[PDB]
């Protein structure tokens, strides 16, 4: 019943402010205290910014002390966060996290009271301009076969940020897919590929199409994946 | 700031403890199984449970110590566990670095391999990558290593770091990115994949 | 429980 929706994130601009929105349902807000974590690529969850149930108090981390601003809006059944001078440190996934108790019970720094978090938002602070991807075919072959099975895919390149969705036959096709977490690159672009198997007599009678969809660049590719030429 | 054992190991049906020390109120725990991925709570308050939380999870703060049990942890409990807590000397919200659980007994599986060479699409705007795909090995540690006909290439080579699939086993990939004129004046390229000591190697060649 | 922070009462 509990659900905590963030927005706002994405590409953001270094030096730069952001804001993003956590949106409340299934209780009432203004019942809570609440706060905001986040999680850098390849670190811990971090204590962001927490405010009481009518906005009297507000409380941030060391790391965004005096570039932070939480607010409420509980007529809105929203919780805000604002973040400005913008560094690279301040890349990953945000949170909104509700506590178990009502205000009276537990205050927004009770980092040992949660009970319910957002599905998180992305944030990227950089100041690389997006880029679509380039997606080419992974032909299946006779000497890559593997007896009445073939391999087939969609080699997705150089694209910025992340992420991009992957899809074949306009979502049709489902079993055998395996779609590989993206690599970065030295020039600071991913790339990433996308195979499915597939029964080896099917080749010269089934059409199949990569949908690649990359919503930062506005950019959706389908690519026919045909054998060897 | 709290602190909290970076690993922990349980056999699969058994008991494992994860303690958390560093604050003088109260804790919660919060299972990740993937990074990005909203966190799950587990325990709130030093030892409530939430509703759609199974029973073989438990809490326990005695002092100012925080142990989390799981008594008959299965596969799925695989996970980064998180303490967190309030900071009474600073004021805000703060959280441990975080307990991998590793449920031991897995068996080991040797790495599958697909090599594909560059498409006519990617030679015709002059570029060349080849994509070695590594999937269902475990453990999750591979070495890759990229040949020009016998000779080790020393460069273009991005690999990924090995990240659990759904179905418990580890997957990578490797880009090999070459020149055009580079991949044509070779007999073939390979992708070599060193897991538990063997290896599987696929070949490629231009047509 | 008593919560850590509130509004102060005015």
């Amino acid at each position: 019943a509990v659900t905590l929706d963030e927005s706002g994130g994405g590409l953001q601009t270094p030096g730069g402010g952001l804001s993003l929105v956590c949106k409340a349902s299934g209780f009432t807000l203004s019942s809570y205290q609440m706060m905001w974590v986040r999680q850098a690529p390849g670190k811990g969850l971090e204590w962001v910014a927490g405010i009481t149930s009518r906005g009297g108090v507000t409380g941030y981390g060391s790391a965004v002390k005096g570039r932070a601003t939480i607010s409420r809006d509980n007529g809105q059944s929203t919780v805000r966060l604002q973040l400005n001078n913008l560094r690279a440190e301040d890349t990953g996934t945000y949170y909104c996290a509700k506590p178990a108790l009502d205000s009276d019970q537990c205050g927004f720094p009770e980092a040992g009271c949660i009970d319910a978090w957002g599905h998180g938002t992305e944030v990227i602070v950089s100041s690389a301009s997006t880029k679509g991807p380039s997606v080419f075919p992974l032909a299946p072959s006779s000497k890559s076969t593997s007896g009445g099975t073939a391999a087939l895919g969609c080699l997705v390149k150089d694209y910025f940020p992340e992420p991009v969705t992957v899809s074949w036959n306009s979502g049709a096709l489902t079993s055998g897919v395996h779609t590989f977490p993206a690599v970065l690159q030295s020039s600071g672009l991913y790339s990433l590929s996308s195979v499915v198997t597939v029964p080896s007599s099917s080749l010269g009678t089934q059409t199949y199409i990569c949908n690649v969809n990359h919503k930062p660049s506005n950019t959706k590719v389908d690519k026919k994946v045909e054998p060897k030429s | 700031a709290l602190t909290q054992p970076t690993s922990v190991s349980a056999n699969l049906g058994g008991s494992v403890e994860i303690t958390c020390s560093g604050s003088d109120y109260d804790y919660g725990w919060y299972q990740q199984k993937a990074p990005g991925s909203a966190p799950v709570t587990v325990i709130y308050w030093n030892d409530k449970r939430p509703s759609d939380i199974p029973s073989r999870f438990s809490g326990s703060t005695s002092g100012s110590t925080s142990t989390l049990t799981i008594t008959g942890v299965q596969a799925e409990d695989e996970a980064v566990y998180y303490c967190g807590a309030y900071d009474g000397s600073a004021g805000g919200g703060i959280f441990g670095a975080g307990t991998t659980l590793t449920v031991l007994g897995q068996p080991k599986a040797a790495p599958s391999v697909t090599l594909f060479p560059p498409s006519s699409e990617e030679l015709q705007a002059n570029k060349a990558t080849l994509v070695c795909l590594i999937s269902d090995f475990y453990p999750g540690a591979v070495t890759v290593a990229w040949k020009a006909d016998s000779s080790p290439v020393k460069a273009g080579v991005e690999t990924t770091t090995p990240s659990k699939q759904s179905n418990n086993k580890y997957a990578a990939s490797s880009y090999l990115s070459l020149t055009p004129e580079q991949w044509k004046s070779h007999r073939s390229y390979s992708c070599q994949v060193t897991h538990e000591g063997s290896t599987v190697e696929k070949t490629v060649a231009p047509t | 429980k008593v919560a850590v922070v509130r509004t102060p009462p005015k």
